[PDB]
RNA sequence: AGACCCACUCCCCGGCGCCGGGGGGCCCAAGUCCUUCUGAUCGAGGCCCAGCCCGUGGACGGUGUGAGGCCGGUAGCGGCCCCCGGCGCGCCGGGCCCGGGUCUUCCCGGAGUCGGGUUGCUUGGGAAUGCAGCCCAAAGCGGGUGGUAAACUCCAUCUAA
RNA sequence: AGGGCGUGAAACCGUUAAGAGGUAAACGGGUGGGGUCCGCGCAGUCCGCCCGGAGGAUUCAACCCGGCGGCGCGGUCCGGCCGUGCCGGCGGGGCGGAUCUCCCGCUCCCGUCGGCGGGGGACCGCCCCCCGGCCGGCGACCGGCCGCCGCCGGGCGCAUU
RNA sequence: GGGCCCGGGGGGCCACGCGUCCCCCGCGAGCGCACGGGGUCGGCGGCGAUGUCGGCUACCCACCCGACCCGUCUUGAAACACGGACCAAGGAGUCUAACACGUGCGCGAGUCGGGGGCUACGAAAGCCGCCGUGGCGCAAUGAAGGUGAAGGCCGGCGGCGCGCCGCCGGCCGAGGUGGGAUCCCGAGGCCUUCCAGUCCGCCGAGGGCGCACCACCGGCCCGUCUCGCCCGCCGCGCCGG
RNA sequence: UGGAAUGCGAGUGCCUAGUGGGCCACUUUUGGUAAGCAGAACUGGCGCUGCGGGAUGAACCGAACGCCGGGUUAAGGCGCC
RNA sequence: GCCGUCGCUGGCAGUCGGCAGAGCGAGAAAGAGAGUGGCGCGGACGCUACGCCGCGACGAGUAGGAGGGCCGCUGCGGUG
């Protein structure tokens, strides 16, 4: 029975919910398991970055988030072809590669090319044969000063261009923004029917001739 | 609100006494110099008041400055400001009772159907 | 301050003892041994104590000097008065009055320095 | 803390705070919101008016991020930039006007509620309100749009 | 209270709800002692009612 | 208050060395036993292990 | 796949053989020191100026109450000895005879399945979300999806059986 | 503690002691009678002052020496220390800033020429540290000489104290 | 009778000063006694060591008055209403989620790391801010497409016919009335031999600014209706305002 | 001259348990021959409440309760119990 | 007479002592105010202010509510 004043609250406890209860008493006992296997991995890959392969720079969908930038899954084969890295040899120098990505824009394609250049330049490569250097391989002076980088590699930081204070022109003060929004919204909500009404204005006024 | 209650004509060079806390109000740009005495002053209202040039006393400093409380202005924040006071009064669903109901969420289909539409049933 | 750390010590001390509807206190320099702001021997800036002398005879008087306040080692001064029953009760009296040193404790100090003399005579 | 609860003062009284005449039976009104239309109608009409029925159009695959538009009022518009940007335009003399980018702070629409301080601004935002744009002209300033 | 915490992200010592916590010195201070009525420290216990007749 | 004294470091032989350190400002923060207790009687519920029939 | 070009010898497995985590076995500090309680002390007092001794060991258990110092133990990047494995380097007998870039000519896909009807169940999926039975039953600039059934026309998006 | 044996309650029972008994027993108020032990009852409190009465000290005041402590508007003594103080500076430094602007990544157009990925640098605020000025505190935070006072110890007091 | 029983010629007065002007014709000391802000005696007497003193309670007994067996449902129970032979131990408003109000605490237009990560008791505690994603709060309203929270005075120009309408450039600026703790001014005054005479305080006629809150009236945003007249321009329109 | 008397500090806000079988009496009162019956109105009770009286007693008369000493009453009483 | 509750939103930091002067119960809003001229070294108690003290009025109670328990049970962090 309801009291005087309160909520109409629906509790979702009409199933045998006591059987499928999940308690988190092992949460501290799994944070140590993950951290332990994270340092067994950061010790198995000795000088290689501890976070893993480098990830690309990636906008987000969904206008809620389409102004932040993120770290994707891999570098599209377009960006690898522009940077000049074989798609089957990229995965062996810690470059991430997923083929599913497209590149519609260019401002991001060149951002990821500049990203591969900035990585293939910071990359210290060890020679396949230890006792004998090779051609495409960092010289023995680096390898002794080669450390294991912690955290993500080349971390991705949302930046904003600093725009200095201008002086407002009489073309900027002339711009009625709200009218421009309500007009572009009308001229878009009505574009189809306007074009059809004008196809009728042009299909009738021709009959008068013949 | 302490600005506009201390700008009223006559009460210049007085100490604004409060018993609660003096929060900031980010939607005010100019701050005068104020002699104030409250229990708490938030760390972004100490800044504004002191950069203005006002004093921030305590209740013991006030009790030493003016024991009988001469030269003071008692204030108190809005009491019906709490969102709680919107559910109080005449119960909802009652002729001319603009009282807020208790609802899980607010939306199209959360208490908008029968006791609100003149179409579906009635409305008050 | 005294009233501050008294509002901390008034109930959750370790010398506080509460049984049989009475409430005494076992502080070092508490004379009358009762739990009160006035007679507490650890809260104030100037206290007085009257202990029995370590040997059989005499009464030691423990004043708390002003200069050393956070230095427990060099904070208290002690003076053993192994005299007759009356000169010692005119020396404690002078020690307190003529020095104007926590003067509301004087009759308490005499009443205690007499309990010690009485508890140091040969029993019957 | 059970030692503070009300069942510790209710030891020794027979009905345990629940009545001699009308006992504390299990469910003497039904379970949950039962009888919303029959025997709990005075309560579902005095306290939850409009709880029964339909209204409006459905929208099957609603995605709450197509309609994302958080607003900021003019009163706290000047709080998005630092303080040495609002006062630098005070001390300024060449008429320069600071550019307040709102979508960079996390708002899309600009509503105009508060008063403004008398100095020019260039408000970059996604959506503007009529009054929010008039209060900006009336002080001297430009309402830039950003898609 | 003027220099923030360096090792923590943003932390300043909690402020004080009263500074001079020595209300003995506050109470026997010339500021306050002058602004008081004389103490009414006389005890007037119940007067037995005799019979005026 | 506001006056922060000058504590003196004590050598390992008990005798005071020459080094001094100005009393850090933490040692003037407000003493709040109610806050200390409320925090203690909640934080030490956390190291507790489950138990049930 | 042909031609033009440039670039270019470790990669793998199998042993032989030697190079620095786990399990098991054994052991590693110091009071039974003086008086005194008891049926029995692990109790009580003492042990200077090495403030009785050890302490990286004062967890615990046993021992005739109650024990850091009686015993097993505890601490220790403490020791000693067995076995397993890994990580290593040589050597043998095998493998494998190898790549990228620009043109040119070529080739490119999963059917009683998708799909439609209808019936039953299921789903938040609402003119059918999914699944299944029966009937109809494909295409190849095709097919599916684009959360309201249908026609037209655009675009997006993957490439099912 | 005597082989279902630590402690060994209650109901129930046996025997011993004491009382009682025809309105079932029990019960509340009020007394009286008897018991049981307790008070370790049975010559009844002490304490301050003063007066007298008989004795005993190595004893009072006042001075001198040494130590200690309190207080000091020592009007305003010397030297410190701090200020959730206030101004100054031919000062050094760190944090922050949606305040501004030589080298460098890479980019479009012929080493010239424009956009931008990066540290300087300028500036503003805060903070810290040396400089002078006052202000004011040392009662959450003092040191020496000077003064007054108290106390303790050692003398000196020969006893109408 | 009343008028101090208006005026003239033996007992009781909380009456007993000198110096005028004038109508009526600021401190004397002592000394006691007490129907006086709730009891004292500066009054006594008896007994007290193997039989007596005290012990209200607690053990037994006696007598007088009172006195029905508890829990329970019930208008009503001592009930011919039900449970109850006796004793021991066990035995019934718990925990989780949600919500609401109240309350304490920290921060406060912000707030919170709960998830993740970094560094015996410790599975704890500490830390991260370019881990604050995200939750809740900071904006509502409409089914929706969507829209989204003071204005006024001033000149100058165009229009209607002195007002209004639109139009550029000024300055003023976030309502009002009533009640309203609190605070502010203050005419006058708060004694010591007498007046002027300042500072410090305090009281106070009257007058004010008015916290919170309450009532009322205005104003502002969205939906909706009614009546209208105008302005906007890359698209002049089933357009927008 | 705060515009009759008498009395008394008021106003307001949340949260809220139990209850929603009632019964009796004076007076009025409907059905019924009537009923310790069924049903209403007003006030007071019992329920939730002892105490003195009515020998006894839910409701009648007096009177409402902390634990006690003195005094006086109410309603009822005063041959004996 | 005693206990308790309620009210007075009562009183008490004034224990202001040879750096002394011991008062705020009294019918009448407000200073035991300043200045400006005519020997013997002595004095009970108090004040856990969540404490102490003074005045009046009051005291039934089922269902129910609230408070106070230096009432009691078992374990935990401290402390005796
Ligand atoms: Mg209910
Ligand atoms: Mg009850
Ligand atoms: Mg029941
Ligand atoms: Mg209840
Ligand atoms: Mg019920
Ligand atoms: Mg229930
Ligand atoms: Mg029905
Ligand atoms: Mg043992
Ligand atoms: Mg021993
Ligand atoms: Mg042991
Ligand atoms: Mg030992
Ligand atoms: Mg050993
Ligand atoms: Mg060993
Ligand atoms: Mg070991
Ligand atoms: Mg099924
Ligand atoms: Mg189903
Ligand atoms: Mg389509
Ligand atoms: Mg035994
Ligand atoms: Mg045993
Ligand atoms: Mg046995
Ligand atoms: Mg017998
Ligand atoms: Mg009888
Ligand atoms: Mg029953
Ligand atoms: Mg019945
Ligand atoms: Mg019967
Ligand atoms: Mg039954
Ligand atoms: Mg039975
Ligand atoms: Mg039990
Ligand atoms: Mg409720
Ligand atoms: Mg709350
Ligand atoms: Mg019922
Ligand atoms: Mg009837
Ligand atoms: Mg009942
Ligand atoms: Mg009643
Ligand atoms: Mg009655
Ligand atoms: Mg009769
Ligand atoms: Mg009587
Ligand atoms: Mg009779
Ligand atoms: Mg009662």
């Amino acid at each position: 029975a309801p009291s005087r004043n309160g909520m109409i609250l629906k509790p979702h406890f009409h199933k045998d919910w006591q059987r499928r209860v999940a308690t988190w008493f092992n949460q501290p006992a799994r944070k140590i398991r993950r951290r332990k296997a994270r340092q067994a991995r950061a010790r198995r890959i000795a000088p290689r970055p501890a976070a893993g392969p480098i990830r690309p720079i990636v906008r987000c969908p969904t206008v809620r988030y389409h102004t932040k930038v993120r770290a994707g899954r891999g570098f599209s084969l377009e960006e690898l072809r522009v940077a000049g890295i074989h798609k089957k040899v990229a995965r062996t120098i810690g470059i991430s590669v997923d083929p599913r990505r497209r590149n519609k824009s260019t401002e991001s394609l060149q951002a990821n090319v500049q990203r591969l250049k900035e990585y293939r330049s910071k990359l210290v490569l060890f020679p396949r044969k230890p006792s004998a250097p090779k051609k495409g391989d960092s010289s023995a002076e680096e390898l002794k000063l080669a450390t294991q980088l912690t955290g993500p590699v080349m971390p991705i930081r949302n930046v904003f261009k600093k725009e200095k204070a201008r002086v407002i022109t009489e073309e900027e003060k002339n711009f009625k923004a709200f009218a421009s929004l309500r007009m572009a919204r009308a001229n878009a909500r009505l574009f189809g029917i306007r074009a059809k009404r004008a196809k009728e204005a042009a299909e009738q006024d021709v009959e008068k001739k013949k | 609100r302490m600005i506009r209650k201390m700008k009223l004509p006559g009460r210049e060079n007085k100490t604004a006494v409060v018993v609660g806390t003096v929060t900031d109000d980010v939607r005010v740009q100019e701050v005068p110099k104020l002699k104030v005495c409250a229990l708490r002053v938030t760390s972004r209202a100490r800044s504004r008041i002191l950069k203005a040039g006002g004093k921030i006393l305590t209740f013991d400093q006030l009790a030493l400055d003016s024991p009988k409380g001469r030269g003071t202005v008692l204030l108190s924040g809005p009491r019906k400001g709490r969102e709680v006071y919107r559910h109080f009064g005449k119960a909802p669903g009652t002729p001319h009772s603009h009282t807020k109901p208790y609802v899980r969420s607010k939306g199209r289909k959360f208490e908008r159907a029968r006791g609100r539409r003149a179409s579906r049933g009635y409305k008050n | 301050s005294a009233h501050l750390q008294w509002m901390v010590v008034r109930n959750c001390s370790s010398f506080l003892i509460k049984r049989n509807k009475q409430t005494y206190s076992t502080e070092p320099n508490n004379l009358k041994a009762r739990n009160s702001f006035r007679y507490n021997g650890l809260i104030h800036r100037k206290t007085v104590g009257v202990e029995p002398a370590a040997d059989g005879k005499g009464v030691v008087v423990v004043m708390k000097r002003r200069s050393g306040q956070r230095k427990p080692a060099t904070s208290y001064v002690r003076t053993t008065i192994n005299k007759n029953a009356r000169a010692t009760l005119s020396s404690i009296r002078h020690m307190i009055r003529k020095n104007k040193y926590h003067p509301d404790l004087r009759m308490a100090a005499i009443r205690r320095a007499s309990a010690i003399l009485r508890s140091q005579k040969p029993v019957m | 803390p059970s030692r503070l609860r009300k069942t510790r003062k209710l030891r020794g009284h027979v009905s345990h705070g629940h009545g001699r005449i009308g006992k504390h039976r299990k469910h003497p009104g039904g379970r949950g919101n039962a009888g919303g239309m029959h025997h709990h109608r005075i309560n579902f009409d005095k306290y939850h008016p409009g709880y029964f029925g339909k209204v409006g159009m459905r929208h099957y695959h609603l995605k709450r991020n197509q309609s994302f538009c958080p607003t900021v009022n003019l009163d706290k518009l000047w709080t998005l930039v630092s303080e040495q940007t609002r006062v630098n335009a005070a001390k300024n003399k060449t008429g320069a006007a600071p550019i307040i980018d709102v979508v960079r702070s996390g708002y899309y629409k600009v509503l105009g509620k508060g008063k403004l301080p008398k100095q020019p601004v260039i408000v970059k935002a996604k959506f503007f309100s009529r009054r929010a744009e008039e209060k900006i002209k009336g002080v001297g300033g430009a309402c830039v749009l950003v898609a | 209270w003027r220099k923030a915490a360096s090792l923590k992200s943003n932390y300043n010592l909690p402020m004080h709800k009263m500074l001079n916590t020595d209300l003995s010195r506050i109470l026997k201070s010339p500021e306050i002692q002058r602004a008081l009525r004389a103490p009414r420290k006389k005890i007037h216990r119940r007067v037995l009612k005799k019979n005026p007749l | 208050a506001c006056a922060r004294p000058l504590i003196s470091v004590y050598s390992e032989k008990g005798e005071s060395s020459g080094k001094n350190v100005t009393l850090p400002a933490v040692f003037k923060a407000p003493i709040r036993p109610d806050i200390v207790n409320f925090v203690h009687t909640n934080l030490r519920k956390n190291n507790r292990q489950p138990y049930a029939v």
